[PDB]
Order: structure tokens, then C-alpha cells, then sequence
RNA sequence: AUUGAAAAAAAUAAUAUAUAUUAUAUAUAUUAAUUAUAAAUUGAAAUAUGUUUAAUUGAAUAUAUUUUAGUAAUAGAUAAAAAUAUGUACAGUAAAAUUGUAAGGAAAACAAUAAUAACUUUCUC
RNA sequence: GAAAGAAUUAAAUUAAUAUAAUGGUAUAACUGUGCGAUAAUUGUAACACAAACGAGUGAAACAAGUACGUAAGUAUGGCA
């Protein structure tokens, strides 16, 4: 019928279908269903009010920065020449790591290079 | 049929008629995805993306500056050009297509607080050439994306027929997984810390990789995807481990900017850049 | 000379019965090469994993630092 | 805890049922739910786990937004935004998703949903811009009852009919039906459901049942028919049925005559339209008007004309369509109308 | 509640030490038998499972036990760490002649070398080159500006990798947005809020 | 001659006859059409005795 | 028995020579004390190892040098004179006596595998 | 209906049950199921009764009884791979080209490649 | 200021369409899909188009029943 390669491409296919895997259908009373509503809706409301709050952050830094570069050109032209240049290369360090769940033993490196 | 003549009647409203929601036949289709009624929901915001927290908090601030260039106009791109009208065979005229491309290039914008580029989706298109002889190599390689992922994966096809590479048309060959939002995120991070590490003789990514507009690419070998935590726990049930292609797509107006944000989630890029 | 696995009958999921596949996933623990510990939800039954080589201790990724 | 106050804020805002609003707010899931009726069913049923707690924070943090709305709402003169601002204070409160979810809204009971409430008046406009409001364009649309009649419709009331007195059954009227000559013996019940904010004391409205296919053969095409027109009708959000008992002898300004489709004329369409009339500043009280009843005429009429003359502006519509059976009839003898014309089946 | 069934039949061989141990872990569903009232419904069951309710499946060799995320330094309140605050953006302050706090100034005489690249070595020298910093960017993220003094702060950013600070300025400190408010004048703050990460 | 005639005659036994064209294994065809000598829709089976290629049956239950 | 480092064995067969055979970086006296820091009672064959232990047995040969790891260490080696001028270098690119053999007959030897990454 | 836990009802739909009318209505009642269907010496597990440990719980463990496991894809109103080419209803847009990308190359697959005025909704300074 | 939607313009009929060539095609005929599998039905066909005739082509409508669609409806085989 089958050979043991072919059952274990069987095996395998099941791990990844729906199969006589999957519960039953989550069904709630309508009590239940409207506070589910009600912890969605906030949630949903509270995500929103806090990429306004960053996205108003990078706004304000962003007019900081036209306000400093305007300045930076009218007092001395080197300097804002320094500023203004195309960072195409520019790279982030290796160190700024992805902060983690937990801490590492050695927290921080006091010595380099 | 009397006709094939299709031609759609206008109307005497402005009411958008939904045709859906006037039918009883679909009920359950009617709610949301996001609908908790629907059968089609699924819990999306189950844990803190740390990825994603990673770069609001430290990245998207340093982007911002670096990509200030002082009162920076829009660059516009390669698009259709109108003919002049110097002769009236000009009059009802297709427009000459752009001047080096034949599809239209979109505009380059300055980026500010709203365009920042981020992530915007994982793609990882794996096509193993040898089930062009057996159809169960798919069938394995698909499993192993869903276990590296926990996204369900999409079985590619033979789309093409061609006699020197054994291949016919209409015949499943390896598959492919879009990664969005936290799951992505998650890939990445085990991308960055788990696998890229362990290769060996691995500069980065090349800084010549990439589309002209916000999308970079690399690809993992055989021997590369054994260092998956999920393949790494049964190297057993993954004798025959199968390569794969990796395109990242940004929300970057440019190529360079996508590689700098790749660089701040720790991806390191070696070539020379264009 | 082609092998393969020859498909029964398909199974007709309705309109709207359709369900989100989620398969089960346990909240892995991984230690990196360092004591840094990372929480990441994984297919395989393994509550906790050590890893050896890692970013954490690879040259390319810190240059500072049988 | 704004919510929780009903001082200033109505009574239809809180859940009626005692059971329900316990439920809702406990400090464990101990107690089971009063929706599930039947004992075995509440114990084989099992709520998902930490949804009190959660529940308990969201409803704080949109309590505490709602509080913050009301102190803007307050300060407000301007009436429609008042509104606007007591609707986004009170729209995320459970209790009224509740009350209006779970409840009927076409027969509203007052002390659950209260259409004079913005909010649940808001929500009953949502949910008619959801379905029957489409519905109801699709008919109008369909059928060609708008530019036959009267251009366009710009859907602002919800309007339901019924035929009660004829038969004895109970059935609201779904736009475009099939209804017999027996069904529409007698005259129609209307009610039209206003939801936006509008002057209760002095608005005003008409309604015209008009039949545009009653076939003229002199012209060799069809012509109107206003067969029921009533002026001047007073609507409240909630006392909103149109019937005998509310309006007076006077209002009548063309009285219900039925359907009588004539053999093999084919399908007559009857389009109510309803009309608010135009409101005029600088006078207490609702401001009537009179109407020229020598002037129109019910076996001709131009509807259009008719609404410029009396600056009428179209807020709902209804629709059903009669055509011939055996007791139209026994109708017209009923009424008194002659026998009724009978046309070749070939429409030559 | 939504999960699969775990497909154990994958992950465990059937006739096996691994599986034998996983199974002794686990715990199975009740089965439905004739003649028996269940009051919770009869026992839907596929591959081992309650369809009907949420599974659980209960899991050098050493357990990975994690480091705790407040520390030492924490506990102590030392402001002068970097290793006080693990889940925050640190900034470092300075304390000058006055009593006033503020972000790290140096006079730009010179004006031959970009500024950002003169920032820098003025931060080395004062460290005594203990500190290892990066430069986000050759662009001022503001600048702090006054008609008293008629000068103009041009305000660079900066991320410290891996040293210390330690040192004309008295003291300093490395504090989160929250705490700076405390430190710093209100006008200052007002100044210079936004250019600081919440987190 | 790949293709040929078949006679779907009426369930109803009226003697009406639908003649129709089929392949050279026509899986055994029932058309449900009208039969005017009864005034209803009737369905309509093959006459003459054919016959139809091997055709598997689909395996709707799991086995072997 | 099993995967061990990867590459892993069968049982019934003792460890001691065991790991001389699949492991590259290892063999003979190495393999020998390699089990006697481990202590493993001599003369144990693959199927007795308390997989715990094999977790020894991995991190042993980590410790020391295996595998293709050294394979290149001589492949450099070999190269090292060979980029130098060194007759064997020619020997060894050519493929022909690096030890000065038999070039005239018995050489095939050399010519099969006697190669710029030798080892293969 | 019977146990847990600690007066009633009121949408919508569905099912159940009834009854009004030359009106597919209403009345009361409750919220089932929602990926499945034979055939498994052995795999797994649940319950009921058989021995030791503190009447007695847990463990082991044996017999019946069953239940599971026959492991198999689409989870999307899918959308230019192959499959049905007549009807209907709903919905969407292709190809080419270029910058790419493990093997990969002229020729596998995969990703990206026009414009946002206005309009609405939500947050928000 | 931001998100999200609804989309709108442009571009396109070069793709594709059972098959030649032309004509048509995105208002889509093309593609996906649910249902279905019935109208790839049954009597009278006006009236045109074409046309020597025999033939051929479109087809209102009347009547009987079927199918799908909330409905408007559409369906007397296929874009021609």
C-alpha cells in the first residue's frame, strides 16, 4: 500500500493540516460576547492613543530638527554643510543589541576595542 | 444566453449598496475576521512584540534623524510622458511610456514623522527542484517552513514548462509563507540571534542585495536551516533539509534606507554599496 | 517515474465556517550564549533550550567585546 | 464613575434586568450567565478565563474617557454638537450596547431603548445604515420607483408599513413584496423612524402613496396616482406610528383608495414617499399649511410639482407592488369603484 | 481554548523512552460510556482531546534559570550606574558650577571639525577615554537657544556602547525622561521633552 | 466517429425521447428535462444498454 | 547510537574505538582517554550511554580539535609551501608524489587523491 | 426537568412547537451543531470492579467495558499553476518589462515596481 | 497630525478568451467563487436580416415547467 518514506510524508502533512486537530467553535452568551466587545474596543482605543502620542513625538522632533537646521544655517555655513550630507552607508552599531525577555550575567562591558 | 453584452445600468442614489449584507445565504460571513462570533477569529494580540517595541523605543527616532536632509523636496519618478500636441495624431494618443523603463517608477518622498521606514513583511519562498521527480519533498518542505514560522504555509506550483531542467507545468514544488506583524518579528529576531551566527563563513547580507524601492534579500542553504530551534530539536525528521529564499519588505521609499533599518534590528551587510 | 501522493476526495469548507489555523505552541525559553534569556513561542515540546553559538558570542555581531 | 450616576443622565443608559447587570459587574467569575435559561446548559457552559478583570480595566479607562467627554459636552451650546458629544461619551458604555444589541429597536420599548437618547438614536441609524436602508435603495432602485416618481432619495427616515385593519395579521412590509388585494383592502399603518437631531414640536411631515403605473390610453403610456395623502402629521422619536388615532380628518388631504389593478395592465407599483415639511423661524408652534384641494388631482399627479409647490423635501420612502387577482373586484365593489377595465394579454 | 490538538504522534515514536515520559507528564480526557450521565455534555474526542475545552500539555542538562531584571544597583538607587535601569532609556545629565542640571555643553571655538565628531572628543576627554559612544547621526536634534547669553546650544545625539563616564562639571547622573523632570528646571524640560524617549 | 447518439427516455412512461450525443464512454447520463406529453419536468435515463470505462470510485471515506 | 554529534553511530558498538571511526578530529589515544575523563567502564558499547552522558561525550570533542575543522588546518599547511616554491606544492597540484614516491609507476596512488583540498 | 456556582421576559437569526389570513404571519420556548461518517491483534487514554501504602486516599496493577489513534493538504467567497468550456449569483484584475534573491544561469519560483484632490470614520495636539 | 476606509483618476483589451482570423471585451465576454448541473426544456412564433429557390441569421411575445438570485431579475447552450 504504502511505503515507510510515504508514511512519514503522511505524518508529516498532518502535523501541518486541519485534520481532526482543531476544538470546537468558541460560542459565547451575549453577556460575554458584549464584554468581549467592551476589552477589544478599548484596547483597540488605547493602541490607537499611543501611536498618536509616538507619532506626535516624531513630529516634534522633526520640527526641533528643521528649527535647528535652519539656525544652523543662517550662523555658520561649514557647520550646517557638516550636518547636512547624505548618511546612504549609515550602519547601526552592533552593540545596540534587541533588548531581550531577561538579562545577560555580564550586564554591562566597562572595557572595548 | 441571449447576450454577452455586459453593460451596468447607473443609478438614481448615492446610498453605497452593499449586495452582501441583503442576502441571508452567508451569516457568518457577514461578521468580521476580527469578530469574535466569526469562525474565522483568531486571538492576534497575544503577547508584547519585542521586536516591534524595540524599534519604537530606540530605532525610529535615530532613523527620523538620520534621514533628515534640510528642506528636501519630492523627487518624482520615471512616468508615462504626454506627446506634445504638434500634430492632431496626437489627439487621442496613448502617452509614451517612461524614458527608461517601460513601467512607471514611483515618486521619492523626504522622509518625516509619518514615513519612517519599517518592517512591513517576511516572505520565504522555498522552491525545492528536486520535487520536480518526487512530490512528497514539497510536502516536507512546507512542513519545515510552518515549523521554523508557526505561520501555515502556501504550496507553489510549476508555473512554467521548460525540457532542460526536468520540469512540467502544474506540479507542487516546495512553498512559500507571508509573515506579518508578530510572527515576522519573532522570525527575524531568531534570524538575527539563533541561525545567522552559526553559519560559518557568513560576511552578511550583500549592500548590492535588494529591489530599487524598499525590499532586501538573502537566502539560507540546506545546511543552514538546521540551526532552527524547531529542526535543531528533530534533525532526525529533517534529513533531506531543503534552502530557501528570504525577501524582506519595508515601508522604505529607497533601498539604502531599508538596509539602515535592517542594520538596527543587528542584520550586517558587507559588500560595497551602489 | 513522478512520485507522489495521490489526493482523495477534498474536504468542502463552507463560506464562512472557514478557521484560522492555529497550531499549538508552547512558550519556549531560550539562554543564549550568555545568561540573557529570551521568551519565544515554538512548535517543539521544549520548555527550556541553551543555545552555544549565538550573536551573543560571535565576533561579526560584538567586534568590541569532537 | 460617570456611568454609574443618574442624576442628569436618563434611566434607558443602565440594563433593565437586575441579573444581567450583576453579571457584568462582579469581582469574580463565580456566577452564571442569566442568558443561558436552562440549568444543564449553564453548567456545561464555561466563560473564557481572566475576562473579569480585564473587563473591569476597559470599562474604567472608557468610563474615565466618557467622564472626560461629559465635561465638554456640558460647556457646549451649539445643539447638534452636544450630541455628537453625549453620543462618544456614552456609544462604548456595555450597558447601552446591551440595551440596543439585544433588544428590539422597530418596536422599541422606552425605558430600554430610548430613541430620544442621541446615542440609542445614533445606534438605531447605524444599524438601518447597515441593511434595510440599503435594502430599501435597492428596490426603489431596481423596481425604478425614483425617477418615474420623484429624481432621487437621500434616506433619512426609517419607514416601515402594515396593513392591520384589513386582514388581521401582523406583518411589517418588506420593500417591493407581493401583496393581495385583500392585504391592502384597507389602508396602510406607517412609521417613520427619525434619526437625526430634529425639532420634535415644530417639524412637521406628509406622506404621499403614489402609484405611478395606471395606464392612460389616450397618451398611450401610464400616468400617477396619489392614492393616500396625509399633511401635516406630528412624528416623535418614539411616538412615531401613523395611525387613525393620531391624525385627524383635516390631515387627509386625498383619502386611501386601494389597490385595483386591472386584468393583464400588468404590475403597479406603490412608492410611499415621505416628506418633512420646510420650517420657518420666528413662530412658536408647528407651522401648518394649506393645501389647494381642487388643485391637485388623484387620477393625475405630478408628484414633483406638487413638492415644489409646498417645499417638501423627501427623508424616506416605502415600497410594495399589487397586480391583479380575483377579489380586486370584490374591492372596487366594496369601495364603490366601477367594475375595472380588462386589457389584451399581448402587449401589442 | 482555539489551539490544535498537539499532534504528540510527530514529535514522540510510538514505542519509546522519550514518549513514555511524556506521557507520564500528561494526563488524558474522560470518554464517553454508555449508560452514564455526563453533565457538562458527552466527551467530544480526536487524537486524545477534549474538543470542547482548552488543552494543556505539561513538559549541558541544567535548567535555564533567568536573571532577574531589577539589580544591585536598582535596589541601591545609585544614579551613576548604567546597569540601574534594564527596561529604560538612560540619558546622562551633568551638574555645572550652579546648581543646575542639564545636557552635557562645550564651547565650539574652533569651527573647523563637523560638530557631532567635536561633541564626541569633548565626551572622550572628559571620560579619560573610558567611554565608547555613537554618533546617530551629523544632524542636531535641536537647539537650546536664549537672549541673556547670546548663544546658540546646537544639541547632538548620541549612543553610549560600552564604558564608563566617571569625569568644568560636579556631578552627573543617568536618569529616565521621568526622573529628569525632577532633576532639571521646568522651562529646560519644556525644551527639550519630545527629544527624549518615553521608555 | 468518436462521438455518438444515445435516447434518454422519460421516467414517466410516456414514450418521450430526448435523443442526445454522447462520448464513446459516456458515463451513464440521467438529464432531468421536460416531458410535454405528462406536463412536468421529468428526469431522463439512458434507453439502449451501454456501457462506461472503469470509472473508480472516490474514496469519501479514509481506507487501506 | 544515535545523533550523537550529528553523525552518530550504532549500538553494540563500543564507544572507545567508536569515536576514532566517525570523528575525524579524533582517533586512537585521543578517542582512549577522551571516554576515560568522560569515565565510561572500557569495553561499553554505544547502546549502554545514558544520553545524559552523550551530552559529556559532545562537549569532550568541542574541547579539543575534530572534524573537517583540522582538515583545512593541513589544507593550509599544504598550501602554505605550495604558494611558497616548494617541489611539493607542484607534487601536490599536479597530483604526483608528494612524498617522492614511485612518479614513474606507482603513482596513480597520488594522482587520486593527492589534491589542492587533499582530504576530500 | 435532576448536580455545580451562589417572581420572569423583552433584539437578530435558527431550531422546537403551535395557531391566524383567498398576507410565507405571528405566539411561547431554547440557543444544538459548525472539518464529521464503516472497516485498526498490537498504539494511547477514560471510566467501573480486583492487591499494598495513610474503614479510608494515592500508587501500582489485572478483567470487562468502551473511547480514542485509519494520523492527508483547500480554513480562503480563494483570484492569471493544473483541474469542467452550459446556467445563475457575488467578487477581483491581467501581461510585459526592470531592481533583486541558496544553489539560480537567457530560460525554475518569489518579492517590489502610477496618482492621492476630495469624502467619511477614529484618535489626537 | 495620524490611521483606516471608501475608493477616484490614470494605464490597460499587449494578458486572457474552448480553437483560425478579424471584430469585441476590464461596465468586463476574462478571472476566482457559492450554489447548482437547470433553459445543452416544451408548444404557437410576429417581425425583421439575409435572400432566386431550398436553406440560413437575430428575435419581441404568448403558453408549460426548471434553475440560480434578498431582489431587479437572468437563463431556449458557449463573446461573435
Amino acid at each position: 500500500s504504502l511505503s515507510p518514506l510515504a508514511q512519514r510524508v503522511v505524518t508529516q502533512l498532518s502535523v501541518m493540516s486541519a485534520s481532526r486537530k482543531q476544538p470546537k467553535l468558541l460560542k459565547l452568551a451575549r453577556e460575554d460576547l458584549i464584554k468581549h466587545q467592551t476589552i477589544e474596543k478599548c484596547w483597540s482605543i488605547y493602541q490607537q492613543q499611543q501611536r498618536e502620542r509616538r507619532n506626535l513625538q516624531l513630529e516634534l522632533q522633526y520640527k526641533s530638527i528643521e528649527r535647528s537646521m535652519n539656525l544652523l544655517q543662517e550662523l555658520s555655513p561649514r557647520l550646517f554643510e557638516a550636518a547636512n550630507a547624505s548618511e546612504k552607508g549609515k550602519r547601526f552599531p552592533m552593540e545596540m543589541k534587541v533588548p531581550t525577555d531577561f538579562p545577560p550575567n555580564t550586564l554591562w562591558h566597562y572595557n572595548f576595542r | 444566453p441571449k447576450s454577452a453584452c455586459s453593460l451596468v445600468k447607473p443609478v438614481h442614489h448615492l446610498v453605497k449598496i452593499d449586495k452582501s449584507k441583503l442576502s441571508p445565504r452567508f451569516p457568518e460571513l457577514k461578521y468580521d475576521k476580527s469578530d469574535i462570533r466569526s469562525p474565522g477569529f483568531k486571538p492576534k494580540d497575544t503577547h508584547a512584540d519585542r521586536l516591534n517595541d524595540h524599534y519604537l523605543n530606540t530605532l525610529q527616532s535615530d532613523l527620523l534623524l538620520i534621514n533628515y536632509s534640510h528642506n528636501a523636496a519630492v523627487v518624482k519618478g520615471l512616468k508615462q510622458r504626454a506627446w506634445s500636441g504638434d500634430s492632431p495624431y496626437h489627439l487621442n494618443r496613448p502617452p509614451k511610456n517612461p524614458r527608461g523603463s517601460k513601467a512607471q517608477l514611483p515618486d521619492i518622498h523626504p522622509i518625516k514623522w509619518s514615513n519612517i521606514p519599517g518592517l512591513e513583511s517576511v516572505v520565504i519562498n522555498c522552491f525545492v527542484r528536486e520535487a520536480r521527480e518526487n512530490q512528497l519533498l514539497a510536502i516536507t518542505a512546507a512542513l519545515q517552513l510552518q515549523q521554523i514560522t508557526g505561520c501555515k504555509p502556501h504550496p507553489i506550483f510549476s508555473k512554467n514548462d521548460v525540457p532542460t531542467w526536468k520540469l512540467r507545468k502544474g506540479h507542487q514544488m516546495g512553498a512559500k509563507v507571508e509573515l506579518k506583524g508578530k510572527e515576522m518579528s519573532q522570525f527575524l529576531s531568531t534570524l538575527t540571534e539563533i541561525v545567522l551566527p552559526r553559519i560559518r563563513e557568513y560576511k552578511g547580507i550583500s549592500n548590492q542585495s535588494g529591489n530599487r524601492f524598499g525590499g532586501i534579500s538573502f537566502g539560507l542553504t540546506a545546511e543552514d536551516i538546521k540551526f532552527f530551534p524547531e529542526i535543531d530539536a528533530n534533525q532526525d525528521s529533517w534529513p533531506k533539509t531543503f534552502g530557501m529564499h528570504i525577501n524582506i519588505n519595508t515601508s522604505a521609499q529607497l533601498d539604502y534606507q531599508a538596509r539602515t533599518l535592517l542594520s538596527g534590528f543587528q542584520f550586517p551587510f558587507f559588500g560595497e554599496e551602489k | 517515474t513522478r512520485i507522489t501522493l495521490p489526493r482523495r476526495p477534498a474536504k468542502k469548507i463552507q463560506l464562512g465556517k472557514s478557521r484560522p489555523a492555529i497550531y499549538h505552541q508552547f512558550n519556549v525559553k531560550m539562554e543564549l550564549s550568555d545568561g540573557s534569556v529570551v521568551i519565544r513561542r515554538s512548535q517543539y515540546p521544549k520548555g527550556e533550550i541553551r543555545l552555544i553559538q549565538d550573536q551573543r558570542n560571535n565576533p561579526l555581531w560584538n567586534p568590541s567585546r569532537g | 464613575h460617570i456611568w454609574s450616576d443618574f442624576t442628569t443622565r436618563p434611566s434607558s443608559l443602565s440594563i433593565q434586568s437586575s441579573k444581567v447587570k450583576n453579571y457584568l459587574f462582579q469581582k469574580k467569575a463565580s456566577l452564571d450567565p442569566p442568558s443561558i435559561s436552562r440549568r444543564s446548559n449553564r453548567i456545561k457552559y464555561s466563560p473564557p478565563e481572566h475576562i473579569d478583570e480585564i473587563f473591569r480595566m476597559s470599562y474604567d479607562f472608557l468610563e474615565q474617557r466618557s467622564s472626560k467627554f461629559y465635561e465638554l459636552a456640558n460647556k457646549t451650546k451649539n445643539p447638534l454638537k452636544k450630541d455628537a458629544l453625549l453620543i462618544k461619551a456614552e456609544i462604548n458604555n456595555p450597558e447601552v450596547q446591551y440595551n440596543f444589541q439585544f433588544n428590539n429597536k422597530l418596536n422599541n420599548v422606552k425605558d430600554i431603548i430610548d430613541y430620544d437618547v442621541p446615542v440609542y438614536r445614533h445606534l438605531g441609524k447605524q444599524h438601518w445604515e447597515s441593511y434595510g436602508q440599503m435594502l430599501l435603495m435597492q428596490r426603489l432602485e431596481t423596481l425604478a420607483a425614483i425617477p418615474d416618481t420623484l429624481p432621487t432619495l437621500v434616506p433619512r427616515a426609517e419607514v416601515n408599513i402594515k396593513f392591520p385593519f384589513s386582514t388581521g395579521v401582523n406583518k411589517w412590509i418588506e420593500p417591493g413584496e407581493f401583496l393581495s388585494s385583500n392585504v391592502t383592502s384597507m389602508r396602510p399603518i406607517f412609521k417613520i423612524q427619525e434619526y437625526e437631531l430634529v425639532n420634535v414640536e415644530k417639524q412637521l411631515y406628509t406622506v404621499l402613496i403614489v402609484n405611478p403605473d395606471v395606464p392612460d390610453l389616450s397618451n398611450d403610456s401610464f400616468k400617477t396616482a396619489l392614492c393616500y395623502g396625509l399633511v401635516n402629521i406630528n412624528l416623535t422619536y418614539n411616538d412615531n406610528l401613523i395611525d387613525p388615532r393620531k391624525f385627524h380628518s383635516s390631515n387627509i388631504i386625498a383619502d386611501y383608495l386601494p389597490p385595483v389593478p386591472e386584468k393583464n395592465a400588468g404590475k403597479q407599483r406603490f412608492v410611499v414617499w415621505v416628506f418633512r415639511q420646510p420650517l420657518i423661524e420666528d413662530k412658536q408652534g408647528p407651522n401648518m399649511l394649506e393645501i389647494d384641494r381642487k388643485e391637485l388631482s388623484r387620477d393625475d399627479f405630478d408628484i414633483r410639482q406638487f413638492t415644489k409647490k409646498y417645499n417638501l423635501t423627501a427623508i424616506g420612502a416605502h415600497i410594495w407592488r399589487s397586480e391583479w387577482d380575483a377579489k380586486v373586484a370584490a374591492v372596487r365593489e366594496k369601495y364603490g369603484l366601477p367594475p375595472g377595465r380588462v386589457f389584451s394579454r399581448v402587449r401589442r | 481554548r482555539l489551539m490544535w490538538t498537539f499532534p504528540a504522534y510527530f514529535y514522540f515514536k510510538k514505542g519509546t523512552v522519550a514518549e513514555h515520559k511524556f506521557l507520564s507528564l500528561q494526563k488524558g480526557p474522560i470518554s464517553k460510556k454508555n449508560g452514564i450521565w455526563f453533565p457538562r455534555g458527552i466527551p467530544d474526542i480526536k487524537h486524545g482531546r477534549e474538543r470542547s475545552t482548552k488543552q494543556e500539555v505539561k513538559l549541558v542538562n541544567r535548567p535555564v534559570i533567568p536573571n532577574d531584571r531589577i539589580t544591585e544597583a536598582d535596589r541601591s538607587n545609585d544614579m551613576k550606574s548604567l546597569e540601574r535601569q534594564l527596561s529604560r532609556t538612560l540619558y546622562l545629565l551633568v551638574k555645572d558650577k550652579s546648581g543646575t542640571w542639564k545636557f552635557p555643553n562645550f564651547d565650539l571655538s574652533d569651527e573647523s571639525k563637523p560638530l557631532h565628531v567635536h561633541a564626541e572628543n569633548e565626551l572622550k576627554l572628559l571620560s579619560g577615554d573610558q567611554i565608547y559612544t555613537w554618533s546617530v547621526s551629523a544632524t542636531p536634534i535641536g537647539v537650546l537657544q536664549d537672549e541673556r547669553n547670546r548663544t546658540a546650544e546646537f544639541i547632538v545625539k548620541s549612543h553610549i556602547l560600552a564604558g564608563k563616564f566617571d569625569l568644568a562639571f560636579e556631578d552627573f547622573a543617568w536618569l529616565t525622561k521621568g526622573e529628569i523632570s525632577e532633576y532639571v528646571p521646568k522651562d529646560y524640560f519644556n525644551k527639550t521633552e519630545f527629544l527624549l524617549a518615553d521608555n | 466517429s468518436k462521438n455518438s447518439v444515445i435516447k434518454l427516455l422519460s421516467t414517466a412512461a410516456s414514450g418521450y425521447s430526448r435523443y442526445i450525443s454522447i462520448k464513446k464512454g459516456a458515463p451513464l447520463v440521467t438529464q432531468v428535462r421536460y416531458d410535454p406529453v405528462v406536463k412536468r419536468h421529468v428526469l431522463f435515463k439512458e434507453a439502449k444498454k451501454r456501457k462506461v470505462a472503469e470509472r473508480k470510485p472516490l474514496d469519501f471515506l479514509r481506507t487501506a | 547510537v544515535v545523533h550523537i554529534l550529528g553523525k552518530g553511530f550504532k549500538g553494540k558498538e563500543v564507544i572507545k574505538i567508536a569515536l576514532a571511526s566517525k570523528f575525524y578530529g579524533i582517533g586512537k589515544t585521543t578517542a582512549e582517554k577522551i571516554c576515560s575523563k568522560l569515565g565510561f567502564y572500557p569495553w561499553m558499547r554505544m547502546h549502554q550511554l545514558s544520553e545524559p552522558q552523550i551530552m559529556s561525550i559532545a562537549s569532550e570533542l568541542s574541547t579539543m580539535t575534530i572534524e573537517g575543522d583540522a582538515r583545512a588546518i593541513v589544507k593550509d599547511n599544504i598550501a602554505l609551501k605550495r604558494k611558497i616554491g616548494s617541489y611539493s606544492g607542484m607534487r601536490h597540484t599536479l597530483h604526483l608524489p608528494v612524498r617522492g614516491q614511485h612518479t614513474r609507476n606507482n603513482a596513480k596512488t597520488a594522482r587520486k587523491l593527492n589534491k589542492i583540498d587533499r582530504r576530500g
